[PDB]
């Protein structure tokens, strides 16, 4: 993962 | 130091009439759009499509969208929405930006409200993108194009190629556009204020927008309820320094403080005339 929409 | 000399609305309003107090930054989500009649669909009964879903969230995620892009089309029509136009918290960042205080508006909405409130693109960053535009997601439209695909209940497919057109939105799991993160970490060293309305937090890396700012910097939660809290906002904790949390409806909120800065009946009549003009053109 990086730096993108992730919810919660 | 402090700031504020009080933790409140009344202290806010206080310290944005300050000379100390000139740039202010708005970070808003699905909360200030409800009113203008625009379903929070991440605080959700909204849904009931099957369309079998694991989840809600489930059709925002980018990968599933890819391959099953109806739960997320049959949604956008449910929601038409009849006629945008904007709300009382969107006209108050107008005025904001009029008066010149406005150094930006961080949105994680796609309705675009803030724009046809009188928002410009340099105030403005979408950080999960728009509806305005959409493309083949084919890596080799306008609204409607799009919007009558949308109506027809008949999936978007490329003129050219044939595959999938998605609109300009963020979905879960994509990046951010880049204008987010080259404005953030410039306008969050100059930062005055931060105006938190209508959100939840709940989103990231949006979330995390409300502990770059600077240990002086007062922020305001204009929300049903509170959130942010732990660099973490602190309301109520006997440290607590900067921190204040009006909690109801963004209008209600945004109509208080714009009366303690002496702007209540400005903004009335400037929704007013706003609302009206928009019918006009119909
Ligand atoms: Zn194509």
């Amino acid at each position: 993962g990086e730096f993108e929409k992730k919810y919660v | 130091e402090r700031l504020l000399d009080e933790l409140t609305l009344e202290g806010v309003a206080r310290y944005m009439q300050s000379e100390r107090c000139r740039r202010v930054i708005c970070l808003v989500g699905a909360g200030i759009s409800t009113s203008a009649g625009i379903p929070d669909f991440r605080s959700p009964y909204d849904n009931l499509e099957k369309y079998h879903l694991p989840y809600p969230e489930a059709i925002f995620e980018i990968s599933y969208f890819k391959k099953h892009p109806e739960p997320f089309f049959a949604l956008a029509k449910e929601l038409y929405p009849g006629q945008f136009k904007p709300t009382i918290c969107h006209y108050f960042m107008r005025l904001l930006k009029d008066k010149g205080l406005l150094l930006r508006c961080y949105t994680q909405n796609i309705d675009t409200l803030e724009r046809i409130a009188g928002l410009e693109q340099e105030d403005l960053v979408e950080a999960h993108g728009t509806f305005y535009t959409s493309h083949c997601v084919s890596a080799s439209y306008p609204l409607s194009w799009m919007k009558e695909k949308i109506f027809s209940e008949v999936t978007p497919k490329c003129e050219d190629c044939q595959s999938l057109v998605k609109p300009d939105i963020v979905f879960f799991g994509e990046s951010l556009p880049a204008r987010f993160f080259s404005c953030m970490q410039s306008d969050f060293l100059k930062v005055d204020l931060l105006l938190v309305m209508g959100t939840s937090l709940q989103v990231q890396p949006f979330a995390s927008l409300i502990s770059k700012a600077p240990l002086s910097t007062p922020r305001l939660l204009i929300n049903k309820e509170k959130a942010g809290q732990s660099g973490g906002m602190d309301f109520d904790s006997k440290k607590a320094y900067r921190d204040v949390a009006w909690l109801g409806e963004c209008d209600q909120g945004c109509l208080a403080l714009a009366e303690l800065l002496g702007w209540k009946k400005e903004l009335e009549d400037l929704v007013r005339r706003e609302h009206a003009s928009i019918d006009a053109q119909s």
